[PDB]
RNA sequence: CGCGACCUCAGAUCAGACGUGGCGACCCGCUGAAUUUAAGCAUAUUAGUCAGCGGAGGAAAAGAAACUAACCAGGAUUCCCUCAGUAACGGCGAGUGAACAGGGAAGAGCCCAGCGCCGAAUCCCCGCCCCGCGGCGGGGCGCGGGAAAUGUGGCGUACGGAAG
RNA sequence: AAAUACCGGCACGAGACCGAUAGUCAACAAGUACCGUAAGGGAAAGUUGAAAAGAACUUUGAAGAGAGAGUUCAAGAGGGCG
RNA sequence: CCGCCGCAGGUGCAGAUCUUGGUGGUAGUAGCAAAUAUUCAAACGAGAACUUUGAAGGCCGAAGUGGAGAAGGGUUCCAUG
RNA sequence: CGACUCUUAGCGGUGGAUCACUCGGCUCGUGCGUCGAUGAAGAACGCAGCUAGCUGCGAGAAUUAAUGUGAAUUGCAGGUUGAUCAUCGACACUUCGAACGCACUUGCGGCCCCGGGUUCCUCCCGGGGCUACGCCUGUCUGAGCGUCGCU
């Protein structure tokens, strides 16, 4: 069947694609350390003021304070039952229920490329010293730990 | 009289089956396999045919020894010992 | 998440491993839940399914309280055939209907010298995990 | 063909350069394997310094640099001699030794 | 009849040969019934008898070589069947004696100047 | 060989052979016509070996 | 021709044996993919090599 | 003529070992173009590159100065950063084009011949015994055989060495 | 020795990649069928249904084929059939 | 599977005697014309200008359209459906 | 009038696009880094009860022993003191191929030991083991108007 068809040239069935994609494309981008800290001090500063946080869609109309600076024995915890009960008492739970309710299926080829499900992003727990807080909090869908 | 008339006289085989490669490229007058070079000690290959090499390389046959080698490697070529009896 | 770098979460890989599993791994894949009476008795969640177990169907068209004895375990198909779960063909004769062992619950075990050692080993390793927890 | 006022360029890309492009996707795995081998050694030579032996003080040559000081290769034999260490004991108790170094000063 | 190997590994050298011959006879009788085209119960016994031949043969061979390679053990030169076949290059390497050899220069060096265990204070 | 056939049939059927004539078939398998010496009848032997 | 070698006759034997159609009990297996023998070779159409 | 010694050669299905061929992404040694660029073209460029030939290893090659420097001097090899599109080559056209210094990754050093002293103090192999070795090794035993003064081993090498 | 190189080989893990005229020539009995005296050249070709439950039986015809029944959520899914 | 805010590209076809596959008109058209020649009955059959049997009329005309081989082919040989 | 043709719409074809799927690729990274005269890679020929291809395997031939495992295999037959799977360290591994008695017909030799003809005693038959090149250490047998030695 192939005899006298048309082999190379982008237009042809078979044939290599136009400008075949290389692995020395510039994938990475480097940023100045001053700008990287300018951006982080503005990402922290916007977290404080509750008009910006509510406009992100975080459901925090029951949090007593916006900074929600919790006790230091949060870090000593060791069970997800302690971690959920803490979020219930601080009334941040209705953000986790919003993440549960967001848990849906992705649209397109992402599903066959090991990104089947999508969901929402939840409360961002910043700690000092890791004494089981990560082990306690990681099984709650939505929480990102940070140092 | 160079075409259809002159194809009537094609009744003498030049190439028979080679005894290394089994391919019908053993020239009878020359007595040399025009594929693998049979009377030559070394296998005939060239880098100008990357396709012809991958047709006849180490991963195209049975490999009845070289597959038990790969299996037997993973326990450091043990021999003589058996598993503990029942 | 899974944190082991030597276990895969790739869709295609897990699908291939499931469909190209050898018989002794298809055995384990084709485990069924034990009924609540048997769980409180033996302290075991599940068991691999066997030829002459008595079993209830839970899901699909043939569900109910009917305790049927298993009569074929088709590992190539990942299906099991039960006593009185059947279907009439055009030419009058009946055929058995393949149920996946997950949509099924063991109400009676086929107990041996070997299956009893699986039960005991499972129930034993259960409490050793339990006392590490509490 | 030149357009207007602009720098007159000579790109070194007349050879088969695409065959010999060396890409650095190794880098974070190369750093991890180095840090691995480093800690492995540091644990192996267990109470001995992690850096290894002591290097001597050495002036950089060439007027551009001779206001600086580096770590040298190893201690000269006439520095070991007047310090009173044997050249074959020095290396065994963790002192770098260079048999090539002269002492002008 | 299911003829195992555990029982065959405790019988005499003349018994196992007789058992192989009457099995070969038994197969030679079944293979006539296959060509006459009769009794499907006797087309199923062709595998059973062939594997029962393979079992009693591999028992003979294994008892013969375990006997030879024991008799040839306390001897420098043994046949190439009974010499160890690891890979070819792995047979060409030096012994655990020829590795552990070190010249009298080294043996005196590492007598005088061995490597010390030390620690620097900071 | 014909010699090995003529020894084999003699050993396997307690028989005597006039001559053996072999041809290799287009199947790639030999077929050996083993004629018996007149002390033995082919039809007498066919029954006891089990071909009829 | 009538005059043959041993190698050629073994070779032509293997090509005769290979040129049978598929069994009908293979079309009922659980991996039913093979419909018919796609490697049928007729004497007049395709000329076998040699 | 004859008979042993020695040297220079043959022949053996003699005893016991070893080499060949494959793969070839990476590595080492040779051989080695023309497309192309110079808006033509011959030197140049493509390029010590493709094709060809040989040889390997888990890496290979290199490596402990017949070095760099001209400093208040550095101190085996290899790799990265920079030196640097630089000094330099070039129908001085098109083009080509390193090194030292500096910061790190790693870091490791050694051995013969020769000169000389120790009675060849050295090595290989057969035969018997015992432990006991799926890397054929240790011990005893032999006026058992050979290698070797046309030089084996111990000491010892440019950072000095040896004897008293 | 170490630090360095690795589109071959054995084994793994991943991706802002492709989704059957794409991605390997090859998702299938692919270096297969087929072509060439030979060196060499070299394809096409994925999907019934949850489950074969793959249409007993009556009837027209020499038969392919129909007409009624029947299974199924569905044959407006009938074997190369989403 | 999609909207909004950012992000990234192998991102938009009428044409390239473009590539691959598919279908038209022409068209029920050109055609099925080299080497003398066919015919009557019967059989089998659901079905006969063409099969088979008989009878007739003919051709090849021993350098044959006859009987056997070599090379080449590789089961095309033979029986039954 | 109708036929014929044109346009549009419904249904039926022909054809297999679109959409959705994916045990396949492509790319990047990691650990390892192992062939062969003790017969490799590659070829050829065979092997299942019904078997063409694919796959697996070698006259013990879609597999034996062993170990782990614990009731299947399954298109149709047939018949727990371990069915079937995976593992694989014991045994096995036809003919070509570096390819090894000589040639590539599988054709013709030779040398020794067994067994049939016979109860080693010759031709014929069958079975077995040896019979390639280059080279290293030793051994045996020699060669030389090469250099000497002694009667």
């Amino acid at each position: 069947h192939r005899s006298g068809q048309g082999a190379f040239g982008n237009m042809c069935r078979g044939g290599r694609m136009f400008a075949p994609t290389k692995t020395w494309r510039r994938w990475h981008r480097r940023v100045n350390t001053t700008q990287k800290r300018y951006a982080i001090c503005s990402a922290l500063a916007a977290s404080a003021l509750p008009a910006l946080v509510m406009s992100k869609g975080h459901r925090i109309e029951e949090v007593p304070e916006l900074p929600l600076v919790v006790e230091d024995k949060v870090e000593g915890y060791k069970k997800t039952k302690e971690a959920v009960l803490l979020l219930k008492k601080l009334k941040a739970w209705n953000d986790i229920k919003k993440v549960y309710a967001s848990q849906r299926m992705r649209a397109g080829k992402g599903k066959m490329r090991n990104r089947r499900r999508i969901q929402r992003r939840g409360p961002c727990v910043i700690y000092n010293e890791d004494n089981g807080i990560v082990k306690a909090f990681r099984n709650i869908p939505g929480i990102t730990l940070l140092n | 009289t160079k075409g259809t008339s002159s194809f009537g006289k094609r009744r003498n085989k030049t190439h028979t089956l080679c005894r290394r490669c089994g391919s019908k490229a053993y020239h009878l007058q020359k007595s040399t396999c025009g594929k693998c070079g049979y009377p030559a000690k070394r296998k005939r290959k060239y880098n100008w045919s990357a396709k012809a090499k991958r047709r006849n390389t180490t991963g195209t046959g049975r490999m009845r020894h070289l597959k038990i080698v790969y299996r037997r490697f993973r326990h450091g070529f043990r021999e003589g010992t058996t598993p503990k009896p029942k | 998440m899974k944190f082991n770098p030597f276990v895969t979460s790739d869709r295609s890989k897990n699908r291939k491993r499931h469909f190209n599993a050898p018989s002794h791994i298809r055995r384990k894949i084709m485990s069924s839940p034990l009924s609540k009476e048997l769980r409180q008795k033996y302290n075991v969640r599940s068991m691999p399914i066997r030829k002459d177990d008595e079993v209830q169907v839970v899901r699909g068209h043939y569900k109910g309280q009917q305790i049927g004895k298993v009569v074929q375990v088709y590992r190539k198909k990942y299906v099991i055939y039960i006593e009185r779960v059947q279907r009439e063909k055009a030419n009058g004769t009946t055929v058995h209907v393949g149920i996946h062992p997950s949509k099924v619950v063991i109400t009676r075990l086929k107990l041996d010298k070997d299956r009893k050692k699986i039960l005991e080993r499972k129930a034993k390793s259960r409490q050793v995990g339990k006392e590490k927890g509490k | 063909a030149p357009s207007r006022n602009g720098m007159i360029l000579k790109p070194h890309f007349h050879k088969d350069w695409q065959r010999r492009v060396a890409t650095w996707f190794n880098q974070p795995a190369r750093k991890i394997r180095r840090r691995k081998a480093r800690q492995a050694r540091a644990r192996r030579i267990a109470p001995r310094p992690a850096a290894g032996p002591i290097r001597p003080i050495v002036r950089c040559p060439t007027v551009r640099y001779h206001t600086k000081v580096r770590a040298g290769r190893g201690f000269s034999l006439e520095e070991l001699r007047v310090a009173g260490i044997h050249k074959k004991v020095a290396r065994t108790i963790g002192i770098s030794v260079d048999p090539r170094r002269r002492n002008k000063s | 009849a299911k003829i195992k190997a555990r029982d065959l590994r405790g019988k005499k050298k003349e018994e196992l040969l007789k058992q192989l011959d009457d099995l070969k006879v038994e197969l030679s009788q079944l293979r006539v019934a296959k060509v006459t085209g009769g009794a499907a119960s006797k087309l199923s016994k062709i595998r059973v008898v062939r594997k029962s031949i393979a079992r009693v043969l591999t028992v003979i061979n294994q008892t013969q070589k375990e006997n030879l390679r024991k008799f040839y053990k306390g001897k420098k030169y043994k046949p190439l069947d009974l010499r160890p076949k690891k890979t070819r290059a792995m047979r060409r390497r030096l012994n655990k004696h020829e590795e552990s050899l070190k010249t009298k220069k080294q043996q005196r060096k590492e007598r005088l100047y061995p490597l010390r265990k030390y620690a620097v204070k900071a | 060989n014909k010699h090995q056939i003529k020894q084999a049939v003699k050993k396997l059927y307690d028989i005597d052979v006039a001559k053996v004539n072999t041809l290799i078939r287009p199947d790639g398998e030999k077929k050996a016509y083993v004629r018996l010496a007149p002390d033995y009848d082919a039809l007498d032997v066919a029954n006891k070996i089990g071909i009829i | 021709s009538s005059h043959k070698t041993f190698r050629i006759k073994r070779f032509l034997a293997k090509k005769q044996k290979q040129n049978r159609p598929i069994p009908q009990w293979i079309w009922m297996k659980t991996g039913n993919k093979i419909r018919y023998n796609s490697k049928r070779r007729h004497w007049r159409r395709t000329k076998l090599g040699l």
